[PDB]
């Protein structure tokens, strides 16, 4: 799970580089290091944001899965095995599997929410703020601001 | 000596990774469009 | 109040629907975990710091004094 989270964070932080790869194509032999370092720092910040958001939303997700918990209760109990089962282990196993699926769905939702928020302000920034500043500096600052806001929306400790 | 100088600048982004450029840029991210909807539909079918 | 003697009993208590909060009190000698339930406040006393941290890690998903 840690490895897949690592890879997902890196790929979602690198896909902006994927769309910025051939769109301008300025000195790749020298801009590759800049792209790598920005991707790494964005990956770290977005991973911190993902951890914070999943931790804060797990409280709601606990009761969000209650209907599915009861649905699995129905099947785990509607059997002659449940007539002479442990009568408690069933609850433990269904809680474990529902927690696992809840964590998976919550992480997916958070990752894609941050990804969707990533490509909202960057386009308008590159379209407008280039009037007075260098386009490359504008793209760099837009990416930095997007990463910072993605990190800050997690905790929100204003 | 006559030459008509105009400040006309236009942007054409990468055709492959305006219309084609922006369309390709928008359709680049496939999972973000389907996977959340896939999870929503899975939850709906598990609840409905 | 009620005093719980076992870790498993405390974990069962903390998972009850009526449980509202758990508060951790770091004393010089020991540590106390207190669960606020409907009728009684349940206290578990742990003398081992490592065991205290391990128990703190394994708590239901849903404050320190």
């Amino acid at each position: 799970s840690s490895a897949l989270f690592f890879g997902n964070a890196f790929i979602v932080s690198a896909i902006p580089i994927w769309l910025y790869w051939r769109i301008w194509h300025m000195d790749l032999i020298q801009s590759a290091v800049l792209y790598s370092v920005m991707t790494l720092v964005s990956t770290y910040l977005v991973a911190f944001a993902y951890k914070n958001v999943k931790f804060v939303l797990k409280h709601k997700v606990a009761q969000k899965r209650e209907d599915a918990v009861s649905k699995e209760v129905t099947r785990k109990l509607s059997e002659a095995d449940n007539r002479k089962m442990s009568r408690k282990e069933k609850d433990e196993r269904i809680l474990w599997k529902k927690n696992e699926v809840a964590d998976y769905e919550a992480t997916t939702f958070s990752i894609f929410y941050n990804n969707t928020l990533f490509l909202v302000l960057v386009i308008v920034a590159s379209f407008f703020i280039l009037k007075n500043f260098n386009p490359t500096v504008n793209y760099i600052l837009s990416i930095s601001a997007s990463s910072g806001l993605i990190a800050l929306l997690s905790t929100g400790s204003k | 000596i006559g030459f008509t100088s105009a400040p006309g600048q236009g942007g054409i982004l990468a055709q492959r990774e305006h219309f084609l450029d922006w369309a390709a840029f928008g359709v680049m991210t496939l999972p973000s469009i389907g996977v959340p909807l896939l999870l929503w539909y899975s939850s709906k079918r598990k609840y409905d | 109040p009620r005093k719980i003697e076992e870790i498993k009993d405390f974990l069962l208590t903390a998972r009850r629907k009526d449980a509202k909060s758990v508060k951790i009190k770091k004393n010089k000698d020991n540590v106390k975990f207190k669960v606020r339930c409907s009728r009684y406040l349940y206290t578990l006393v742990i003398t081992d710091k490592e065991k205290a941290e391990k128990l703190k890690q394994s708590l239901p998903p849903g404050k320190e004094l």
